[PDB]
């Protein structure tokens, strides 16, 4: 249950 | 937001358990710091449990719930310092540092202050400026208040003190100085620091 | 073997701007983030944000949204932040650090494995000024008697001491200075030397202020 790609992955490796 | 006691003391040989709480835990990892005095933070813990290598196996970490816990075996007199948690904010974004724990090593035998005065250098006195220096050193633990007088009478106007330090032998230093007229100087028969540490005054007296 | 190197100290005047950077080698720059992170004196550790030096994009702490700028530079392996406005507050001691992961789109972990020195930044209204340098003459300690010079006035931080030259390194003892409320600093250095020297050996202190590019050489004799 502990979160394993952590949300800062999506804001900072989307252009 | 991370809660994690202030402060702990253990002794020496002692296991010592840092735990950090927060609502977020269950569903973020947490990291574990170590930080000495004007050092970088050293990672000790990440993932919850796992150790980098170079971390000794004092050091291990655990889950459990809505707490970690930094857990250190055999405390030795160099694990004296101040512990961080670390994991993200309710955002899923930001990253949080827990306030910090400060880990002492008990043992420190206790010691009273060692206390050397000087009056104003004549080069000084020529420049038209007098200042007594007030130099407190070897005492543990690292809390004194330092009390000036000129003939019998308290001076409050003029005075500067540092908060006490930590010294490389573990004992602590402070220092106090006095800023006078040279006419303020002259005018009285003597001049006493005086430092109380744990009950007792030490006092010095210099007389121009 | 990954090193972070940072700029050296910082002093500025409230309402000015500092650009701090962070020189990374010994791993592959573009595959982690770098995480700036500063403590104030004596309070613990504070998130300012992070950057991606491989796609330039960045998220800061929410507050300091709108006055952080982090920006890199690949063929420097560097990474640059810049923080505005700046105001007492903000004197502390910043860090960079590597991102312990390497992140992709089937993990990523967030947190510091290596971390720089830090680099002080101190915010002041005063002026750079050199020190008054007196002695400390020693008198009257049973074999050995405490002699030293006193550093007066000085702005900013910091301040070295050395006894004849480096030659004398046992019983000296730099205290830490004093922040008088004029904003300058002071400071003691003491040396702890055998009785019967004096009058034989000659204590010298060389005192040494960077960043007023003065140095001061006061012999202390007794009186």
């Amino acid at each position: 249950k502990k979160q394993k790609v952590h949300a800062l992955f999506y804001k900072l490796d989307i252009v | 937001e991370l809660t994690q006691p202030p402060s702990m003391s253990v002794s020496p040989g002692q296991t010592a358990r840092i735990t950090c709480s927060a609502d977020v835990l269950p569903k973020q990892y947490a990291y574990w710091y170590q930080q000495k005095p004007g050092q970088a933070p050293l990672l000790l813990i990440y993932k919850d449990t796992e150790r980098p290598s170079g971390i000794p196996e004092r050091f291990s970490g655990s889950s459990s719930g809505t707490t970690v816990t930094l857990t250190i075996s055999g405390v030795q007199a160099e694990d004296e310092a101040d512990y961080y948690c670390q994991s993200t904010d309710s955002s899923d974004i930001y990253l949080v540092f827990g306030g910090g724990t400060k880990l002492t090593v008990l043992g420190q035998p206790k010691a009273a202050p060692s206390v050397t005065l000087f009056p104003p250098s004549s080069e000084e006195l020529q420049a038209n400026k007098a200042t007594l220096v007030c130099l407190i050193s070897d005492f543990y633990p690292g809390a004194v208040t330092v009390a000036w007088k000129a003939d019998s009478s308290p001076v409050k106007a003029g005075v500067e003190t540092t908060t006490p330090s930590k010294q490389s032998n573990n004992k602590y230093a402070a220092s106090s100085y006095l800023s006078l007229t040279p006419e303020q100087w002259k005018s009285h028969r003597s001049y006493s620091c005086q430092v109380t540490h744990e009950g007792s005054t030490v006092e010095k007296t210099v007389a121009p | 073997q990954v090193q972070l190197v940072q700029s050296g100290a910082e002093v500025k005047k409230p309402g000015a701007s500092v650009k701090l950077s962070c020189k990374a080698s010994g791993y592959t720059f573009t595959d982690y983030y770098i995480h700036w992170v500063r403590q104030a004196p004596g309070q613990g550790l504070e998130w300012m944000g992070i950057i991606n030096p491989r796609r330039d994009t960045t998220t800061y702490a929410q507050k300091f949204q709108g006055r952080v700028t982090m920006t890199r530079d690949t063929s420097t392996n560097t990474v640059y932040m810049e923080l505005s406005s700046l105001r007492s507050d903000d004197t502390a001691v910043y860090f960079c650090a590597k991102n312990v992961g390497f992140c992709n789109s089937d993990s990523c972990y967030v947190g510091m494995d290596v971390w720089g020195p830090g680099t002080t930044v101190t915010i002041s209204s005063a002026s750079t000024k050199g020190p008054s340098v007196f002695p400390l003459a020693p008198s009257s300690s049973g074999g050995t008697a405490a002699l030293g010079c006193l550093v007066k006035d000085y702005f900013p931080e910091p301040v070295t001491v050395s006894w004849n030259s480096g030659a004398l390194t046992s019983g000296v003892h730099t205290f830490p200075a004093v922040l008088q409320s004029s904003g300058l600093y002071s400071l003691s250095s003491v040396v702890t030397v055998p009785s019967s020297s004096l009058g034989t050996q000659t204590y010298i202190c060389n005192v040494n202020h960077k960043p007023s590019n003065t140095k001061v050489d006061k012999r202390v004799e007794p009186k």
